[PDB]
This record gives structure tokens, C-alpha cells and sequence, in this order.
């Protein structure tokens, strides 16, 4: 009765490797560090996309519902995994958003978003310091899908309330496995969750970085991808003034 | 467009 | 006292990653496939030279025996690496050798080693049946190093003992950690060692395999880089006689 | 070579 549930089909539906397409011959200057990391993230969200639409109950959402989470929480869930990437591949030593755009000190220094960077790198540490498992990864992972809504709430609340609480439990499941003692459970999760906060203060600073730079981005030759620039235009201004905001598991 | 990929 | 002592620097040791500099453009051929294979384990060679002169231990062998080890291990170790780096970023799926070099079905069947792919695809996706950890991956795979060598032994044959064993005792204190139960962490080293075993006659098929096509190279268009030639021509005939054999775990 | 790299 603490055999996961959703942990088979959150291994079958984990999204695979994604390029960004960055010409590595070329200088590490802003304009090309950043339009690489906006193309990354376009081809990211539609991994997003076709992952959140295969996760157990998310389709049962309002279509808007399902819209307006895509769009909130895409900065956290790719912050999350790239985290996870550097931890396997690189052992956290650098930001590896992907295997042609990988992050060393000095373009973390170009990119104009250096302590942001520490801020992940730092995040990334924490997979080895806190010896998260492959399958708590996953868990963690579907969680922070249903971690930030607006003020207001969504057209089906109560529903994405439910969702959000199964994949509590669904961690949960994972912890409790192979562990015996009753109290060790709650302190794992305890660690877990305070390890998934620290991921929204990242996002909420990046979202403040890519909206400032998408309205200057003519003047800095950066390039941002059409669907990118629209969920930024629209939608990150309302995580900016409140109107949206994260669901914290503990006070902050 | 993230509508059309969603449908 | 089940705090471990190597695992620091297991973990600062890692090597990253490694392209094969294959060009996907190109066909999927037998010679295509082949080459980039063979240039991209002539890569890892000098990762895994590199890393065994960092490892606790192996620069106290004599010189002579740092180079048979080297030698007859590169083949287990670089499959063991390649199935947890299947199994983290395409959860094994697919055999993940190099970010630009990634074997779906077709692949697997156009190299003309199907049968021993699919032993890879095992193993990697035993990573996930066992639920193996970040830290138990890094200790069974130095366990690797030390697990063939030839039957008249080498020539500080005590000492390779000696490290065998404290890398033995390493895994253990890694697996004691986080179990409370005194028979629980036998029972765990079994199924981690039958895995370590399972990596030997895969290990083999693939040396038969790579002398078969090293002396008949130049008849299929494949080429075979030069350190990579030399190990295979002199080396892999000590294995294919047996004059040098895999130390296993359990009877066979 | 192994032996120079090794060296
Ligand atoms: C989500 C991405 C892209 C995918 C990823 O691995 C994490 C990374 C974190 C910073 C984001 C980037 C996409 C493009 C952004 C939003 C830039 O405009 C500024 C910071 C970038
Ligand atoms: C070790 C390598 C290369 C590195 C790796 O990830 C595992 C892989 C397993 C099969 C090996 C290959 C190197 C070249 C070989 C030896 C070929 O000649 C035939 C099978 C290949
Ligand atoms: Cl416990
Ligand atoms: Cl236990
Ligand atoms: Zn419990
Ligand atoms: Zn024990």
C-alpha cells in the first residue's frame, strides 16, 4: 500500500534529451548565450506540453486551467530538471541545460545572470547533499506542476486541489517504501518540500530577468522564439504583480 | 502557438 | 562509522560528459555507426585513465599492473557508465553512448550487434528495477576496475587484493547508511554484486566482438583509432584464451 | 599511447 501508482507511468512518460542548438564555435557573448537559452526553453515547452497532458489526471482540468498551469509553472519545472541534469551528468560543477549548452563560470558571468546561476548551481548540489532518488526526482518533479495559481483560484479549484494532494501522497508512496521507522517518513518529506520552495524564489527571479529582457530584447540582439515571447508578454506580468502566486509548502 | 500544441 | 570515505571524492571525480562526434546526417551503416563507436571509446579511454590515476588506492599498484587493470576493464566499465547514463537521461529507452550518438532499435540492428544491445538495454534498465542510487552507482562502478585480472595474478597481486576489498567495504558503508535492519545490507550487496557480475559475459561478447572486426577492419570500412587498436590487438587475445578472467562475485 | 597518458 506504499507501491507507487503514477511512479510506472511517470518513468514512461519522462521526457528524453532536448538540444538547444547553440553553435559552440561561436563567441560567449550575451546575444548568443541568451538567444540559445530562449530557443532551449521553446523546445523545452513542447516536451512540457506533451508531458503534462500524459500525467495521470491532468487532463481532467478545465482546457483553461490546463493552459493557465502550463504557462505559471514552466519556469520552476525546467528550473527543477536542468538542476537534476547537472546533478547526473556533471556532477553539479556546471549548469547543464543542455548537452550543446552547457554553463561553466564564465558564461554564467556573460549571461548577466550570474547570481541567479549560483542560485542553481546551488539547488543542483542539493540532488547529492540530500541524496534525492531517481524516483523521488519524478515525484518531486509532477509536484511542482501544481505548485503556483492565481490569487483568485482557477475554474475548477477544488479539482486541481485533489490533483495537487495525489501527488503529495504519490511522493509520499516513494518515501515510505524503504523506510521502517513511522516518524522518518515525514522528515524525508519535510527536506523534499523545503528543497521545492527554494526552487520558486529561482523562478520568480528569472521571471523578472526574461521579462526585463524581452522588452529590451531589439536593443541587446537577443532572440526570443514567438510562443516564448507571448507566454512572457502576457502572463509573466501577472506573476510579477501579485495576481498569480506559488503555493509554498512551508512559511517564508 | 500553445494552444494548438495542447489540442 | 558507515559514513563513507571515498565517496567525496567518487564524487568529485567523475569524469563529464564525452561526445562521440558523430555526424547524424549520415546513414545509419554498418561502417558509420562502427567508427563513431570506436573514436568515441578511444575518448573515454584517456577519461578513464585519468580518473583510475585519481581513484583512492591505484597509484600504490606497481606501474605494470596500473596498465594491465586499465586494460582489461575499459570494455565493463564504459558498459556499466553507458547503461546509468541510459537509464538517467532516456530512462533506457535507448542506449545512450554519447549526447550525439544515441542507439534506437534501428541503430541496434544496423550495427550488427543486436543480441548484445539488448543485454545493454537489460542491464541499464536493472538500474531502475533496482532502484540503484546516484552514490551506489559511483562505488560499484570502481568496484569494476578491480574485477579482472590475469590467473597467474599480477605483479603486486596482494596488494590489487587489498583495494579490492576496501572498495568492497566502500559500497557497504554506502548501502548501511540508510538501513537500519542488520540483514537488510547483505541482502542489498547481493543484488548490487549479481548486477556487477552481470556487466562479465557482456564484457566478453563485446571483446569477441571488437577482435573479430578489429583484423577485419579495413574489408568493412570501419576505423579503429590507434591507443583502441593497440589495447584490442595485444590485450583482448589474453581474455579470448582465458589467461586472464573476471573475478566474480557468485559461482556462474 | 596508454603508457604516455598513463604517465
Ligand atoms: C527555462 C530555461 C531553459 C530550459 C532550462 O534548462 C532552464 C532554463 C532556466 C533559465 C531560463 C531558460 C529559458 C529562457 C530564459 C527564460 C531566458 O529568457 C532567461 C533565463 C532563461
Ligand atoms: C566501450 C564502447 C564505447 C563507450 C561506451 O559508452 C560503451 C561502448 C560499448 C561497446 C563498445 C564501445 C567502443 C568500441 C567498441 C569496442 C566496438 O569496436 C564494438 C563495441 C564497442
Ligand atoms: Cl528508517
Ligand atoms: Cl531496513
Ligand atoms: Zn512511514
Ligand atoms: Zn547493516
Amino acid at each position: 500500500e506504499c507501491q507507487p501508482i503514477f511512479l510506472n507511468v511517470l518513468e514512461a512518460i519522462e521526457p528524453g534529451v532536448v538540444c538547444a542548438g547553440h553553435d559552440n564555435n561561436q563567441p560567449d557573448s550575451f546575444a548568443a548565450l541568451l538567444s540559445s537559452l530562449n530557443e532551449l526553453g521553446e523546445r523545452q515547452l513542447v516536451h512540457v506540453v506533451k508531458w503534462a497532458k500524459a500525467l495521470p489526471g491532468f487532463r481532467n482540468l478545465h482546457v483553461d486551467d490546463q493552459m493557465a498551469v502550463i504557462q505559471y509553472s514552466w519556469m520552476g519545472l525546467m528550473v527543477f530538471a536542468m538542476g537534476w541534469r547537472s546533478f547526473t551528468n556533471v556532477n553539479s560543477r556546471m549548469l547543464y541545460f543542455a548537452p550543446d549548452l552547457v554553463f561553466n563560470e564564465y558564461r554564467m558571468h556573460k549571461s548577466r545572470m550570474y547570481s541567479q546561476c549560483v542560485r542553481m548551481r546551488h539547488l543542483s548540489q542539493e540532488f547529492g547533499w540530500l541524496q534525492i532518488t531517481p524516483q523521488e526526482f519524478l515525484c518531486m518533479k509532477a509536484l511542482l506542476l501544481f505548485s503556483i495559481i492565481p490569487v483568485d483560484g482557477l475554474k475548477n479549484q477544488k479539482f486541481f486541489d485533489e490533483l495537487r494532494m495525489n501527488y503529495i501522497k504519490e511522493l509520499d508512496r516513494i518515501i515510505a517504501c524503504k523506510r521502517k521507522n513511522p516518524t522518518s517518513c515525514s522528515r524525508r518529506f519535510y527536506q523534499l518540500t523545503k528543497l521545492l520552495d527554494s526552487v520558486q524564489p529561482i523562478a520568480r527571479e528569472l521571471h523578472q530577468f526574461t521579462f526585463d529582457l524581452l522588452i529590451k530584447s531589439h536593443m541587446v540582439s537577443v532572440d526570443f522564439p514567438e510562443m516564448m515571447a507571448e507566454i512572457i508578454s502576457v502572463q509573466v506580468p501577472k506573476i510579477l504583480s501579485g495576481k498569480v502566486k506559488p503555493i509554498y509548502f512551508h512559511t517564508q | 502557438s500553445l494552444q494548438f500544441l495542447l489540442d
